[PDB]
């Protein structure tokens, strides 16, 4: 059992390990008294630190080297925002009360308020009313859209670089590697990983890639097209390459037999998935079948990037309330971004997300977001122990938020061996890595 | 003991080990290119560096270089020519550091005016070269 | 060997861990390892669900400088369901309501309002004093040396004084108590000076081990040097990082009673509650500050604890914490 | 008569400047422009403030020239990183970030 007075302060120290931790602190104090400035500089710049909360392990590393929560942020607004939120909360309860007569007037009422309103609240009100408008009537481009989300918002670049570091660290010491991308999309994560293996000390391995994509008449060959361009890059840096595309309606339609896996000792396997597992919660039993296949693959790492929110509640106005706060923060972050066609197409990308969130039901609704606490419960029951992220990944994400984003207030924080990207103090997304429990 | 004869024809005498500092001379003396004044300057430089070869002395030699480098534009041009011709690493490096310090100057008008360099950029190319290096401006 | 018998083991572990981490994070040429400092910092997030009678929410006070504050309020006893977004800025019911404006310590370089040690302190202040707290997130040194914190405090105070939902029904006014810890005490003193200069009427001032110094070496610095978690070397490092270029430790931001400073005679100042630790490396400076308050014609209640080190208020396992909290509650509800 | 310097002499002179000075002189004239694009000068500039990376200069030079070169590596990402910390020396993670950005840009512009 931990020390409650210290666990409140953010440190997981056993009550029976106090003496050992104090003794190691004494030993560390003496060592830094002896080794002095050069040793301290070594400890600062040549070390990667993992899980600062566990004091025992952090001190051991230093010694061995020297030898439901509702987070809300209120931005400046006007009372018309309160009137808008009052109108928005009026229609959601009226449409939930089976009124369907006051809702038509209330939906019209929201429209008249939005025009007077100015700022980011006008955009959120317009998109929520439209999804509220044609929810009433239900009881009575894509490739360029995800592209426009890359050069405007920092969530995709954060997801790629932070997951690459976890995969890169687990691949050291291996001669043949194989990565499976559940979110292949257009292969924007992998060009950066291939170069890092080229400059790896000891020699690059044989890199094999296998992508899985949603069905389409063109996406069957679009995945083939993607591997055509990645094969051209793997030869300019002298890396052995291999590729194989997939077409599948849902990740639940997969099995380990058709992935064509060599023995894991011969080829190391790393599974990747970015913004994909939340689309699987609409199908009953989907998430349990996929997580039973990843265990069948027996990889060395499985990196998951998701959205930090609770948008999968069993009560409609509960989902409506949380989603309105979360998408209010997102539209507040984009308020200062200079106006561009990438920015315009980014809101349409998110507008389609709002609209599917409240208007649809059953398998048609795919935006079943969950928090890391809920996500960690699913992975833990499968048998996936956490793999902690270090300060090297933290540093790159912090400098990433400094090249493209300058004045916007994005921050990175560490929690439970994970990394979070948020606006000021409000978390938005989380990156976690997992390994089979032994 | 070796005699080098320059464009002036005067047989400047210098010690063999001192003359060995020039790789071209060591490998092979009409010397039709190097003028008498520049040959004298290279002889002085080689003599001083041989005395140094045969810190407080390091900084004294450095300030002596600083004093010797104080020469006009044509003299620096000829020194670069002679250093490249006679394959002397130290003299070429010193004159190069001097000109590099000189070109650590202002906007391109200043560089093109002090060196009398005449640019003929076609305005598409002038503007494009200005934009492609906009980070510096 | 000497600090082990004066504090409990958990407090010793916490302070020693902080000291060794800050030792690692300090570089001799005057630069700070910001990325590793932020990676090692333990933080929390705001929660609108009342836990133990307290709930919190963040407010973006300023966007140009990214100035933020966290508001702690007692749970609405009249209602049963948890508060909504509109219920957050609900007017207070009560004849008199005091609001505490808190500044956190860290020697102008460490910690934040989101830290797990100052969030706990603010929640305990709300629970014990029966008030509302506003915790400011000011800029830090050496990236933002001076006077960035003294401007963040002024902006936060100007914001707090304007909240129509924080007014009291007795006189249609807001009753503000400035509170500071460590360097927060320094910020509190300077912000109280600025508020007294202007029309804002601060009623009280609370200082917990305020950070003041000087050129000369007092007897506590010589006698107590490295004995209890603090050395003069890192004190001088932090003063060098915070202060402007080409200035000594006699700058008024370091010593308020320097000849270059300003006189506190004929000056309206709030009543002060100064808590001075005994086993502190800079105890003499704090006692001199209290004496300079007493001899300037102002009011001050000095609380000198003989066997108190730094950070006694971060854990509720000592008598000093209980005595100080009782005195703060009596000072506030007066 | 520095106005009619040949390529080798211009390169010799320009080995002793920094990024600002080289990118400044690159707008002097056409021959200065041609000599300023040289890969060796920009490799020297990029490696000048690194002082800590190691994998072998051959591998790094080959990879960086395959993906766009050192001039792009400096202009696009290295200079913005050096803008707020002019005195700081880039270590290991800065190279990892910058080369990853170069790889991404090469893949995007490939089609
Ligand atoms: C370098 C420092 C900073 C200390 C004193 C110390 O010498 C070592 C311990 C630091 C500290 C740790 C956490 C708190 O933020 C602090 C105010 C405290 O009480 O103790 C911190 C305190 C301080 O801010 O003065």
């Amino acid at each position: 059992m931990d020390d409650e007075l210290l666990a409140v302060l953010g440190y997981k120290v056993r009550s029976s390990e106090m003496a050992e931790v104090a003794l190691k602190l004494e030993q560390l104090e003496t060592m830094m008294s002896n080794v002095q400035e050069d040793g301290l500089s070594h400890l600062a710049t040549d070390t990667v630190h993992y899980n600062p909360s566990e004091l025992y392990s952090w001190l051991d590393n230093m010694l061995s080297e020297l030898n439901s929560t509702r987070s809300v942020i209120l931005v400046d607004s006007q009372e018309n925002g309160v009137r808008l939120v009052h109108a928005l909360m009026a229609c959601a309860e009226a449409i939930q009360q089976n009124n369907l007569t006051l809702a038509e007037a209330l939906v019209k009422q929201i429209g008249c308020l939005a025009v007077s309103q100015a700022g980011a609240m006008r955009k959120v009100a317009t998109y929520f009313a439209e999804a509220l408008a044609r929810r009433i009537y239900r009881l009575s481009l894509s490739d360029t859209l995800q592209m426009h989300f890359y050069e405007t918002c920092p969530y995709l670049k954060f997801a790629h670089f932070t997951a690459n570091q976890a995969i890169l660290e687990a691949f050291e010491g291996k001669k043949r590697v194989h990565v499976i991308d559940f979110s292949m999309n257009q292969g924007l994560q992998w060009p950066a990983l291939m170069q890092a293996l080229a400059l790896r000390e000891g020699g690059p391995p044989t890199f094999r890639l296998t992508g899985i994509g949603p069905p389409a008449p063109d996406n069957s060959d679009h995945l083939h097209e993607v591997g055509c361009k990645l094969a051209q890059l793997a030869e300019a840096i002298h890396v052995e390459f291999e590729y194989r595309g997939f077409v599948a309606n849902s990740l639940a339609d997969l099995d380990a037999s058709m992935l064509e896996l060599r023995p894991s000792d011969t080829e190391a396997v790393a599974v990747n998935s970015v913004f994909e597992l939340h689309k699987l919660l609409g199908r009953p039993g989907g998430i349990e079948k996929v997580l039973g296949v990843v265990k069948q693959i027996k990889p060395v790492i499985f990196t998951v990037v998701e959205q930090e929110s609770n948008h999968n509640g069993p009560v409609f106005l509960d989902r409506f309330t949380e989603s309105l706060h979360y998408y209010s923060t997102l539209f507040d972050s984009l308020e200062g971004v200079p106006n561009s066609q990438d920015k315009v197409m980014s809101e349409v990308y998110l507008g389609k997300q709002i609209c599917n969130l409240v208007a649809c039901e059953g398998p048609d609704r795919v935006e079943r977001h969950e928090t890391l606490s809920q996500w960690g419960n699913r992975f833990g029951s499968s048998g996936l122990a956490p793999a902690h992220l270090g300060s090297n990944a933290f540093k790159q994400a912090s400098m990433l938020l400094s090249v493209f984003n300058s004045g916007q207030g994005y921050r990175v924080e560490e929690s439970n061996g994970c990394l979070m990207l948020g606006w000021h103090t409000r978390p938005l997304i989380t990156t976690s890595a997992w390994k089979l429990s032994t | 003991k070796i005699t080098l004869k320059s464009s002036d024809g005067e047989n400047f005498e210098i010690d063999e080990a001192v003359a060995l500092e020039s790789q071209t001379i060591k490998h092979m003396i009409p010397l039709p290119n190097v003028t008498s004044k520049i040959l004298s300057k290279v002889i002085e430089y080689c003599k001083r560096h041989v005395e140094a070869a045969e810190g407080s002395s390091d900084e004294d030699l450095k300030t002596w270089d600083s004093e010797f480098i104080k020469v006009d534009q044509g003299t620096l041009f000829d020194l670069i020519l002679a250093a490249n011709y006679l394959n002397i690493k130290g003299l070429l490096d010193l004159t190069c550091q001097t000109v590099a310090d000189m070109i650590k100057g202002k906007t391109p008008e200043e560089i093109r005016k002090t060196f009398n360099i005449k640019n003929d950029f076609t305005p598409e190319e002038e503007e494009e070269v200005r934009r492609e290096n906009q980070w510096a401006f | 060997i000497e600090s082990r018998t004066v504090v409990p083991l958990n407090t010793w572990v916490l302070i020693s861990n902080f000291k060794v981490a800050y030792n690692i994070l300090r570089r001799p040429d005057g630069t700070f390892n910001r990325h590793l400092a932020e990676y090692l910092d333990r933080k929390v997030t705001a929660n609108a669900n009342p836990v133990d009678g307290v709930f919190s929410f963040d407010v973006l006070i300023d966007r140009r400088i990214n100035l933020l504050s966290r508001v702690y309020r007692p749970a609405y006893a009249d209602q049963e369901q948890p508060p909504s977004i509109l219920d957050l800025e609900k007017p207070v019911d009560g004849d008199i309501v005091p609001v505490i404006l808190f500044f956190h310590g860290g020697s102008f370089a460490h910690s934040s309002a989101n830290s797990a040690i100052y969030d706990t302190l603010c929640r305990r202040l709300v629970g014990l004093c029966k008030c509302v707290v506003v915790s400011v997130n000011y800029r830090r040194a050496p990236e933002n040396p001076y006077p960035c914190a003294y401007d963040d405090g002024w902006i936060a105070l100007n914001w707090v004084n304007s909240r129509s939902w924080l007014k009291s029904k007795k006189d249609s006014k807001v009753h503000i108590f400035l509170a500071g810890d460590s360097s927060g005490g320094n910020i509190a003193h300077n912000v109280a000076l600025r508020a007294g200069e202007s029309g804002i009427d601060v009623l009280g001032n609370i200082l917990l081990n305020p950070m003041f110094g000087g050129n000369e070496r007092t007897e506590s610095e010589k006698s107590l040097d490295g004995k209890y978690f603090v050395t003069v070397r890192d004190r001088d490092w932090y003063w060098k990082a915070f202060l402007p270029e080409g200035e000594d430790r006699e700058h008024p931001a370091c010593n308020p009673f320097s000849p270059r400073g300003k006189s506190l005679e004929g000056v309206s100042f709030p009543k002060s509650l100064v808590v001075v630790a005994g086993l502190d490396l800079i105890r003499d400076w704090q006692l001199a500050y209290a004496e300079g308050l007493k001899k300037a014609g102002q009011e001050v209640k000095l609380m000198h604890l003989e066997k108190a080190t730094v950070g006694f208020y971060l854990l509720p396992n000592n008598n000093h914490f209980h005595n100080v909290m009782d005195e703060i509650s009596a000072f506030v509800n007066a | 008569g520095f106005s009619n310097l040949d390529e080798n002499l211009v390169y010799e002179v320009l080995k002793h400047v920094d990024a600002k000075t080289l990118a400044m002189s690159s707008c002097v004239s056409k021959i200065w422009h041609k000599t300023a694009q040289d890969e060796r000068l920009w490799e020297l500039i990029c490696t000048r403030h690194w002082t800590n990376i190691g994998c072998g200069q051959n591998q790094l030079r080959s990879v960086v020239l395959a993906l766009g070169g050192f001039r792009r590596l400096h202009s696009l990402y290295l200079w913005p990183l050096s803008k707020p910390n002019p005195r700081a020396r880039f270590g290991k993670d800065e190279l990892k970030l910058t080369l990853s950005l170069l790889s991404i840009r090469y893949y995007e512009k490939m089609s």
